[PDB]
RNA sequence: GACGGAAGGGCACCACCAGGAGUGGAGCCUGCGGCUUAAUUUGACUCAACACGGGGAAACUCACCAGGUCCAGACACAAUAAGGAUUGACAGAUUGAGAGCUCUUUCUUGAUUUUGUGGGUGGUGGUGCAUGGCCGUUCUUAGUUGGUGGAGUGAUUUGUCUGCUUAAUUGCGAUAACGAACGAGACCUUAACCUACUAAAUAGUGGUGCUAGCAUUUGCUGGUUAUCCACUUCUUAGAGGGACUAUCGGUUUCAAGCCGAUGGAAGUUUGAGGCAAUAACAGGUCUGUGAUGCCCUUAGACGUUCUGGGCCGCACGCGCGCUACACUGACGGAGCCAGCGAGUCUAACCUUGGCCGAGAGGUCUUGGUAAUCUUGUGAAACUCCGUCGUGCUGGGGAUAGAGCAUUGUAAUUAUUGCUCUUCAACGAGGAAUUCCUAGUAAGCGCAAGUCAUCAGCUUGCGUUGAUUACGUCCCUGCCCUUUGUACACA
């Protein structure tokens, strides 16, 4: 089967200061 | 008696007589001796 | 802040709900049970 | 002592906080983003690229 | 669904350990799999804790009447030891004294917070060989971090260990640098 | 050591060149100040504040204010307990109120809690200058240490370096060093190719018992959701293969290597990322945490709630932006091309397909827990065929009026949409300034997050696809040496 990645793009910081850096976690099913 | 329905819904969270632990909003009220 | 005052002591309505300690209100027209 | 609060953000609360802030209603988990990455890897959500 | 499902495999798998280093910590918890440090006080007074909350596992979680080479076990191994009271100077070298000749490559322990109320102590205690980093760390480390609540200023540990890649016990057999032949 | 406005080197499109694409000039969107305010909650102010705290706020959120409920002050001592403590109460005056807030009234529920001492204890209340954690920046950087030996009484130094070279303390080389470990690299994810083994009405293609139509000696184009037969080339992806700069030139010095060429699926580390050393900094967050020290507070509450308003309020400056100024354009048929992706059990999510409708939308089923249905998401730029011949004219859609819907207890200060009239600058933007080297820039629209609702936002995505350099310190910055110091709080 084709696998579908589950992606949750959330910004890396709790507050709203820094550079606007994001990061995508994956869930890889099969 | 409003209080009396819960007393054996079981078998004053303070004086011990049941220890409390939170973990997400619906109250794991688990018992003493 | 209320008193429900002490009553230098003392009809009736229906339903085994209202249990004979339910003497209806001494006003006028009153068919009222202090229970509810 | 209550009035219609059926939908919206006052409705949904964080599992770990009841924090109405930062909700992520994706994949039926319902946690805020401050909150999630702390509890991230233990769900099998990892980082590859 | 199936997406909203395999998440719920894990997001149910998750809140458990929120409920585990809260209730079984003093009773010696290591990790769900139930990995543990101490293991009687998990059962209870021959029955006091075994079922005190399996009976609450249901009447909270929708059920019915009837259905030292790890850091997360070593970052609380002796997190008690601090809030009970010892020197934070030699006690920390003890644990990296401990695991290191347990055939283990590398270990590192830090304590962060107010030793004395200032811009706050952050001293660090290492010993050994700690690969970091790339992909070979996910394989070879364990690190835990537990907030320590003492009466004047919260502090916090960041323990790290590493598996001896030689006596690996699973997966790769040595560092991906590995070189050797015979003369 | 750190620092210098001292000297060498070395390096970067948060530096420049050669050029590309834009903003600051206009309307409007949004965020910041201001200002106004009962309140306009607030954090952040250089790169590293200002479409940033998911911060797209109508209630909520809500922290703000004008008001109004509540005990959800456990419990320990001490008081009304069994000659009723005490909560509740329908309606009425009150009040926003179908609020017993409260007043009258007399009912009334029943050792449940009413009161002070004491103790709690909730807090988006204060202190990111008491903290955890995490995060951001130096750093889109090459650095860092120890063993034995050498040098020093010593702190220290050597190793860790002239010179090349590399993206790099990457290596050749040189060497009082030698041999090492961390960092870079290796490692891991993804976009490509395999005519190969391993493969299927959930994928895609021929083909058959046969079926639809133009020509008609057998082809055109199909149709056949429980009608048969085939295939692994596409797809997808299990196991693996393959790129090693391989080979041969151009220049090397002895090489380390850099500029060509062929092979070619693949020549900037093959492309794009994930990780990440030794140390930092009063950096940001108590407005994420049942993380929180200590204080402030705890019954006319700063707790929680109900009602209503506010964060968006405009002589103004600024930041991320969207629609453009039109003839490579706009209007109009119409050809019709994606890829990335999400979706409903105590339930209303993805809506085909019907049918009403001017559209918005209505209504009606239906498939879909999902390679099956929505979905070939029949996207847009596009583009083929027409149209309007350069005014501010339709370019432009701003302000502004009238009418129909959709969400929602609740759209008024237009949530949002569709229709008709309105038709404001703006005529390519000053000083400045950004981003950028290949499937890149740029244009285009599409999903997902947000979401009851709402994009001019975000994270991604594919369609279309250039110019130009494949270089240097001239500026701005950073790293290594040398040097000076009365700095070490550096
Ligand atoms: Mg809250
Ligand atoms: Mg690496
Ligand atoms: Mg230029
Ligand atoms: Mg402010
Ligand atoms: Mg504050
Ligand atoms: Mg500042
Ligand atoms: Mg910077
Ligand atoms: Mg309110
Ligand atoms: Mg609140
Ligand atoms: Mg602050
Ligand atoms: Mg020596
Ligand atoms: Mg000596
Ligand atoms: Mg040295
Ligand atoms: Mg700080
Ligand atoms: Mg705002
Ligand atoms: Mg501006
Ligand atoms: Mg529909
Ligand atoms: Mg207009
Ligand atoms: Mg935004
Ligand atoms: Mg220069
Ligand atoms: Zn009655
Ligand atoms: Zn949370």
């Amino acid at each position: 089967l084709p696998t579908k990645v589950l992606k949750i793009s959330t910004r890396k910081t709790p507050n709203g200061e820094g550079s606007k850096t994001w990061e995508t976690y994956e869930m890889r099913i099969h | 008696e409003d209080r009396n329905k819960i007393h054996q819904y079981l078998f004053l969270t303070s004086k011990g007589y049941v220890k409390t632990q939170f973990s997400w909003q619906y109250y794991y009220y688990t018992l003493t001796e | 802040k209320h008193k429900k005052v002490k009553l230098a002591v003392l009809r009736e309505c229906s339903n085994p709900t209202c249990g004979a300690g339910v003497f209806l209100a001494n006003h006028k027209d009153r068919l009222y049970c202090g229970k509810c | 002592f209550s009035h219609p609060r059926r939908y919206g953000k006052g409705s949904r609360q964080c599992r770990v906080c009841s924090s109405h802030t930062g909700l992520i209603r994706k994949y039926g988990l319902n946690i805020c983003r401050q909150c999630f990455r702390e509890k991230a890897n233990d769900i099998g959500f990892n980082k590859f690229r | 669904s199936k997406k909203r499902k395999l998440v719920a495999d894990g997001v149910f798998y998750a809140e458990l350990n929120e409920f585990f280093t809260r209730e079984l910590a003093e009773e010696g918890y290591s990790g769900v799999e139930i990995r543990a440090t101490r293991t009687q006080d998990v059962l209870g007074e021959n029955g006091r804790r075994i079922n005190e909350l399996t009976l609450l596992v249901q009447k909270r979680f929708k059920y019915a009447p009837g259905t030292g080479l790890s850091a997360v076990a070593q970052a609380e191994s002796m997190k008690f030891k601090l809030l009970n009271g010892l020197a934070i100077r030699r006690a920390a070298y003890g644990v990296v004294r401990y695991v290191m000749e347990s055939g283990a490559k590398g270990c590192e322990v830090v304590v962060s917070g107010k030793l004395r109320a200032a811009r706050a102590k952050a001293m660090k205690f290492a010993d050994g060989f700690l690969i970091h980093s790339g992909q070979p760390v996910n394989d070879f480390i364990d690190t835990a971090t537990r907030h320590v609540l003492m009466r004047q200023g919260v502090l916090g540990i960041k323990v790290k260990i590493m598996r001896d890649p030689a006596k690996s016990r699973t997966g790769p057999k040595a560092l991906p640098d590995a070189v050797t032949i015979i003369e």
